[PDB]
């Protein structure tokens, strides 16, 4: 015959080949597929949409819907703090089972810039202003209005567009970080703090509630496939 | 720029403006398109990256172990027995049942390969000399007779597909079209079987894909030699619909959907960072 | 703007402080095309008595208050002529135009998702036991999640913040959703076309999309306000079609 | 009856030949080099357009 | 030689492949093919065929001709119910060993439309209506010649054309049915009903004998080979 | 519209008219050609289907076991001899039997693929160390000199044509033209072999196919080694002609058609349904 | 029409209720051509000598008859110079027109499957054993079928639900029929083509085709009409030809 | 001699290349793209054409 040569890697299983092989079912009918709507062509399309991030994790609150609830009130003195949480959305408790975070577990490898949303959900004749600040991660964390004030942050004014957005930057020295963190790719914090008070008139609960979204940027990029540390098995489920 | 390819960002100076791209709102059910370039001043980047692991294909072109078929050179039990089945299914693993559960309807052309592997049963002797065992994978298509014995006429296989395979060689692989008598497969079927809501509820009336029998097509040996047969699924040419929220919870069973109540993530100690 | 006037047939919603509307996929409900469909015989296409808007019972929000779905088209199993039509046919197929509203004050505060889950299938809450169906659903009985775990011995498990479905509640807005905020917000529209993998389907044995009504931020105000606020839901089928016609179901 | 297509190479002999065997399409490899996508769907799917600068409401 | 490397399913026996192989007899003179009258190059010029369906099957009938024949006579009140199966072409004990029966019990998927026609094989003298009615499967049996008069059906008056087709569409979801049944692809029901009696004169026998034949209509396609549940063998054939 | 493809179903309104397409005559042999379009109100639908499957080598290009040899190397007897023979035939398994039989004269190229795997008799000791077996399938064509032992000259295959295989590799593969003396072969044959209506009835006498002749090249094995060879059929280029009615009854022997009687199918209680 | 009038040599069959003719697999009968001939030498084609009509005896039917064959070219060994061209030569081939005709009356009723089989190879009736040739055909007696089966230590298997050859009796519909039946129908033609995998074949040794007439729908009537009804056959031999004369037959 | 030919795709790089490799025409593979058929052989095989809206006698 024609003369032939094995290399090295000859009858292996590798799981990501890709080689042709012959069909079971010969000239096998194929039903027509039809127009159904929602058609999903890239994981980069599911991970650019909101989802509520649960802030308020301290258990017993992951239990109950008062994990997505982020609690303000009027306050004695200014520039308290709201809340606060490393940026590491594959990693960090408070955004690795978001929908953003679900993803990236997939992943090993994540790049781009990401959005956080903030929605206050208070009586229409309470007012209030925020300021929710990034931190590169270069000093540490930010220990009060002051130190938060020197990156990058935005004052949001609390009127009758509910919603606010701090874009979160790709401030990095290399082109990709890790979903499982490490401190050689650390990404920051993300802090929020009164910027002035919560001024409600008479007859109005104290306690208001804001909600955090996450999604990811349309320069947003996941690399390196990997198996999710997030489902198990110690059996076939029979 | 190429399909794929991420949007460079734009260099953005100081602004004072009547535009307010920053405030927004999300009762609106509209996620908001907002760049870095419109809440602070950004230098021009062209950005290379590109979503090529991110594709429908790419995330679930990779062949992942779906069952685990156990059968032997004589029979201990019927568990244990000379042949063994398989209603072909995907949902008795759990890493490839979690990627599929992220869309509603799906649409794919599969590759099966076989990974089948041989020792010799616990006996008081092993000292033979056999020859090389051969296998046989028939598939079944659904209402077809199934084998009900070793030694079965249902194993001419005259019109159902069978495949041979001796133990050393390459592992065994063939590609099967896209099944099913809709026009997708459907992940989740939120209904019953009979027309007055009773019977079976679930996606296990939308599965009717068939049975895998195995054997050894070798009649005997010296001393009893246990067989697992592992079952790799991949697939390509793959179309999605109505991406699902991910999955929390693991699952229990592979009929079902059913699940124990957990709470919504990891929890921490308080809701602020404390130090400088 | 926030006005918006929806007219089906002989009935018109009128909204003032609306959101916007969300459309499905982005996608309008339309009739089957020639292309797609596989039932041979002519279909049935009643354009006003069946795609007019049908409203359901109110449900009582309170501070304690967990959320409630729906389950469709089972939900309008006996609204007029779009359950007269089920009963007759074999096959149905249709798109939604669903429209949840609820005012309160400017002194009261709350926020509801409203979302809509195609093939929302739900687990059981005492497992290995399969469950009634009218625990799932009854015709138009607002079905209702706890705040804690259930154990009950035939029923769907119904604590909120795992929505039914085994996945974290955050992550349900993916599914076309809006918001009711009670701040901004006074009522949300969403239009739903027909999604399912096959073109026409059983109008009984196939909940083809559930509707589920979530309080996020609960509702609390000065107990001098009214302490009683309605969550009410109106429907209306559109683009509504039947085919197989024999006799009145539905075993 | 040779597809010469472009390789999937790096940014600052890139190409490879296919030949199909088989009769049937499913016995086709994958279609690794498909990026398109339209997100839209999904994060915007309003009836009326929302311009960014505007306000929404 | 040219450098190679094998990928998995290499020295493997597929029983459904297509392949080239050697020839044992080289340059062997083949006979040359005639003009047969009758080639078949399709099995679905086989279903396509008339062919009498047992609809009289209850046993002891099937061992004698007995099974084919129908009865029919003059009524003392009308609306009554001639016969009534289960539209499961492949499954169905009516139907499974007719000729388009025998066909689809090598196949796993059917799809298209059906004929059942009928012939009044009585004396000339005597007249007759009849109603063949089919049902969608979802609202149950017929119970009268009432609920049969809602779905598809057709009246039939026996005259000097001895036969009527009734037409069974395909009504369904799913672009193809499954040959061995389930309840997801259920394909509904076939009754007959008096629609007025049999009137005849006198000096004739009161019984008749109806024929009910099935074929295929030319949408009609078949779909996933296997093997028929209907021949066995313990042992080879000496 | 391309060849294989349904037809599509137009759409009909309502009619009044003296055209009666559901009235016809089964006496004249015809089959109606009614459409639900004649008897009933229809829309357009536009059918993709095909009829891929349902074609003649779809229906038949699929490899059957038509045969199971059984040979040792070292004599039991003359059933377990140190060879083995097989006169080609398609009638002793019941698979492609009831396949064949559907037309009366067909008209193929064939393929033949042996399973040939080996296992170590029972003994009271097996600890041995073998050099790979290696078989011999010899054809010999109808009336050449055959094997009436082993160490026979006959395998010296100088004329005839035959195979050789070591076990461990690839199942052997060849391919056979057309060969019977007619123009098709006979699947049925009504009649006798002798001119006076005497001898043999049936399609015996038309089946001069030869003789297949299996052994092991290997001399002698330190214990002795069971064979089993299956034989697996596949037709192609395939023609057919005149239909026949498929087979009700089992098969009882290879050579006759002969049957028991059985009823035309299986019963129910009723003729009626009564529900509602 | 109900009409038809068929003329072969020196006789004619009229009939005044005809259904249609059916013509075998869509194809006529006619002469062998240079193309697919293997015998040299020079055929003989009595035109009109052997090519017209042979009538059979009739056979009574009955409400118990359960059916009658008749195997050609067996069943016309002795009838004329069709008989003496199949004694003589080697080698033969025709195509047949076959006229089963019955009347009774617009007062009886029945129904007739009249088929012709292409090597319809029957079964033995006693297995195990195999059966006399006399037992398959006589040389023009109607052999006949039997309501249950039949324990003959030398006879073919005669129940007439399995048709002789181990198949459903209905569906014997593919292989080239009419019906008879009484309410509508007179007679029934069907014009055979030769059917065979060789060009010629011998005529003794090998029966090509089988006539088959069952009563699907037995006779049955008033006991004061006529209580004899006949079923006669008259069949045409159709582009007959011979080769290898030699000394006459047949052993 | 490539005889390039087209895949069986469905409906709503689909080319294969063969090559002969043997000198007999029984050597080849399957003629598995063949779906010519015609019915009217049986189903229709009567002298004188029936029209379906027309009276059959
Ligand atoms: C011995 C030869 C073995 C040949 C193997 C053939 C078996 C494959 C045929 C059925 C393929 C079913 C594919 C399954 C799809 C999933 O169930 C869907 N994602 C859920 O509906
Ligand atoms: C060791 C080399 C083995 C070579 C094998 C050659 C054997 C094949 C030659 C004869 C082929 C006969 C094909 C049989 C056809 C069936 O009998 C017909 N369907 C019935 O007449």
């Amino acid at each position: 015959g024609l003369p032939t040569m094995n290399t090295p890697g000859s009858t292996q299983f590798l799981t990501s080949d890709d080689f042709q092989s012959p069909s079971a079912m010969p000239q096998f009918d194929v039903t027509p597929e039809i127009q159904i709507p929602g058609q999903v062509r890239n994981l980069m399309e599911i991970a650019e949409v909101d989802s509520v991030v649960p802030v308020n994790n301290t258990e017993g609150h992951v239990n109950s819907m008062e994990a997505y609830r982020i609690p303000v009130r009027p306050q004695t003195s200014s520039g308290e703090q709201v809340f606060g949480f490393q940026l590491q959305p594959g990693h960090d408790s408070v955004l690795k089972h978001t929908l953003l975070g679900e993803i990236l577990n997939y992943y090993a490898n994540w790049s781009g810039s990401m959005k956080l949303t903030f929605m206050y959900c208070g009586a229409a004749m309470a007012t209030g202003k925020f300021l929710i600040a990034y931190s590169p991660p270069g000093a540490g964390v930010p220990g009060s209005r002051r130190d938060a004030m020197l990156g990058t942050h935005v004052i949001w004014d609390v009127g009758l567009q509910s919603s606010c957005v701090l874009c979160v930057p790709w401030i990095s020295q290399t082109n990709y970080r890790y979903v499982t963190s490490d401190a050689y790719t650390d990404a920051g914090y993300i802090t929020c703090w009164y910027q002035t008070s919560i001024v409600t008139p008479p007859d109005i609960p104290t306690t208001s509630t804001i909600l955090c979204f996450v999604s990811a940027c349309n320069d947003f990029s996941v690399r390196l496939l990997r198996d999710t540390p997030f489902i198990t098995q110690q059996a076939l489920f029979q | 720029r190429a399909v794929g390819r991420v949007a460079d960002t734009v260099a953005s100076g100081p602004v004072n403006t009547e535009q307010i791209p920053a405030l927004t709102a999300v009762e609106t059910g509209h996620t908001s398109q907002v760049v870095p370039s419109d809440t602070m001043q950004t230098r021009h980047v062209i950005n290379y990256h590109t979503r090529s692991e991110s594709s429908i294909e790419n995330f679930m072109g990779r062949a992942a172990c779906v069952y685990i078929a156990q059968y032997a050179t004589e029979k201990v039990n019927d568990e244990l027995d000379r042949y063994t089945n398989w209603e072909i299914t995907t949902r008795q693993v759990a890493q490839l049942r979690r990627k599929l559960e992220m869309f509603t309807y799906m649409r794919f052309d599969l590759e099966i390969t076989f990974v089948i592997t041989s020792s010799q049963r616990t006996s008081t002797t092993y000292a033979s000399d056999s020859p090389p065992l051969t296998h046989q994978v028939m598939y079944v298509p659904p209402g077809g007779p199934i084998p009900k014995s070793y030694e079965d006429f249902a194993w001419q296989t005259s019109t159902n597909p069978s495949v041979f395979w001796t133990e050393g060689n390459a592992p065994p692989r063939m590609s099967i079209p896209f099944m099913s008598v809709g026009n997708a497969y459907c992940n989740f079927y939120d209904g019953w079987s009979h027309f007055s809501q009773s019977g079976v509820y679930g996606y296990t009336t939308l599965n009717n894909m068939g049975h895998l029998y195995f054997r050894h097509v070798n009649k005997s040996t010296a001393y009893p030699v246990n067989s697992v047969a592992r079952v790799y699924f991949k697939p390509k040419h793959v179309k999605a619909w109505v991406p699902r929220a991910p999955r929390l919870c693991p699952y229990l069973k592979a009929r079902n959907v059913n699940f124990n109540v957990q709470g919504v993530t990891e929890s921490r100690n308080k809701i602020t960072l404390d130090r400088s | 703007d926030r006005v918006r006037s929806i007219t089906l047939g002989n009935s018109t919603i009128t909204t003032q402080e609306c959101a916007n509307v969300v459309v499905g996929y982005g996608v309008w409900p339309t009739y089957l095309s020639d292309h797609e469909a596989t039932a041979v015989d002519q279909p049935t296409q009643p354009d006003v008595a069946t795609c007019r808007f049908y409203t359901l019972e109110s449900v009582k929000w309170e501070s304690s208050s967990a959320g409630w779905w729906w389950k469709f088209p089972e939900a309008l199993s006996d609204m007029g002529l779009f359950g007269q039509n089920m009963q007759y046919h074999y096959l149905g197929r249709t798109g939604y135009t669903i429209h949840v509203q609820c005012n309160a004050s400017k002194f009261h505060q709350g926020c509801l998702l409203v979302v809509c889950v195609p093939e929302a299938e739900m687990g059981a809450a005492t497992t290995d036991h399969a469950f009634n169906h009218t625990k799932l659903s009854n015709i138009g009985q607002a079905m209702e999640f706890s705040a804690k775990k259930s154990t009950d011995q035939t029923g769907p498990q119904t604590a909120v913040h795992n929505a039914g479905m085994g996945v974290a509640v955050g992550n349900l807005t993916i599914f076309p959703h809006q918001w009711i905020n009670l701040r901004t917000n006074n009522s949300a529209t969403i239009v739903m076309p027909y999604i399912n993998s096959v073109p026409m389907d059983n109008m009984y044995r196939h909940y083809n999309f559930t509707l589920m009504v979530i309080p996020f931020a609960k509702l609390e105000h000065s107990p001098q306000a009214s302490t009683y606020v309605p969550i009410t839901v109106t429907v209306a089928p559109m683009c509504a079609e039947y085919n197989g016609l024999r006799l009145a179901g539905h075993q | 009856g040779a597809q010469v297509s472009t390789q999937k190479t790096g940014a600052h002999i890139i190409h490879y030949t296919n030949i199909n065997y088989y009769k049937d399409s499913a016995s086709n490899s994958l279609n690794r080099q498909d990026f398109t996508q339209d997100p839209s769907k999904f994060t915007e799917p309003v009836k009326d357009v929302m311009i960014k600068t505007l306000p929404a409401l």
